């Protein structure tokens, strides 16, 4: 197992293999962090999260 | 939902409920955005005039987090057929935007390839709704959820008395007494990935509820991701 096949390529969300390298991305309403892997909610009530307040 | 457990506070915020003229739920839906609901095409023939309720967990009393929305446009897939239940999908545009709050939030739409290789290969998904708690009983006054194993495509084909098309998938248990049921139709099937829930199916049909040798049949959301995107713009 290599790239996206090895632990989702270390991505929080979507993983794509572009020219033999991992590329991560996020659902609408999130922005990719500076590390190019984590997904950061842009505002309140982002999709897919159970509500706490 | 047969078996499973109650959705606790904030646990199933993407659940929507279609209510008839008497303010009684007859089907479910999934919140996709402030203006759009995902549901089943076959739910549209189960009532003439209907509205959408969000934020509810107990239909016996109004605690204050519930909100009702009228439907502006009904977008039914032009290929739905009552004979096979193929293309069992619809999108609803609301007149007023949903206010996200405790128990009210959208589920995430995944990308096609990643969803098929990574979400649908997980051990389980989660189904939820206000439907019956037993095949012959009354509808549940409490919102319930249930973890359902993905079922091998070949095994499902062998078990079914009706054709399983490429627009459908199977989930649930061979003999264990847990399944979706009447009234749950149109509701969410979601898959968890790192504490984030993505829509993976729509409650569609079953030969009764939780029968031996029988599974639950869900509309495969990945087959309709482009169609959904197009419906949310026009
Ligand atoms: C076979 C199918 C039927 O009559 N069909 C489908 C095949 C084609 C045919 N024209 C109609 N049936 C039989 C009756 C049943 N209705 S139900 O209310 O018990 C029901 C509804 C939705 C369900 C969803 C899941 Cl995931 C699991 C169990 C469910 C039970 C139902 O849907
Ligand atoms: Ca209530
Ligand atoms: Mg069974």
């Amino acid at each position: 197992r290599k790239l996206c096949s090895l632990d989702n390529g270390d991505c929080d969300q979507f993983c794509h293999e572009e020219q033999n390298s991992v590329v991560c991305s996020c659902a609408r309403g999130y922005t990719l962090a500076d590390n190019g892997k984590a997904c950061i909610p842009t505002g309140p009530y982002p999709c897919g999260k159970q509500t706490l307040e | 939902i047969v078996g499973g457990q109650e959705c606790k506070d904030g646990e199933c915020p993407w659940q929507a409920l279609l209510i008839n003229e008497e303010n009684e739920g007859f089907c479910g839906g999934t919140i996709l955005s402030e203006f759009y609901i995902l549901t089943a095409a076959h739910c549209l023939y189960q009532a003439k005039r209907f509205k959408v309720r969000v934020g509810d967990r107990n239909t016996e009393q109004e605690e204050g987090g519930e909100a009702v929305h009228e439907v502006e446009v009904v977008i039914k897939h032009n290929r739905f057929t009552k004979e096979t239940y193929d293309f069992d999908i619809a999108v609803l545009r609301l007149k007023t935007p949903i206010t996200f709050r405790m128990n009210v939030a959208p589920a995430c739409l995944p990308e096609r390839d990643w969803a098929e290789s990574t979400l649908m290969t997980q051990k389980t998904g989660i189904v939820s709704g206000f439907g019956r708690t037993h095949e012959k009983g009354r509808q549940s006054t409490r919102l319930k959820m249930l973890e359902v194993p993905y079922v091998d495509r070949n095994s499902c084909k062998l078990s079914s008395s009706f054709i399983i098309t490429q627009n459908m998938f199977c989930a649930g248990y061979d003999t264990k007494q847990e399944d979706a049921c009447q009234g749950d139709s149109g509701g969410p099937h979601v898959t968890r990935f790192k504490d984030t829930y993505f829509v993976t199916g729509i409650v569609s049909w079953g030969e009764g509820c939780a029968r031996k040798g029988k599974y639950g049949i869900y509309t495969k959301v990945t087959a309709f991701l482009k169609w959904i995107d197009r419906s949310m713009k026009t």
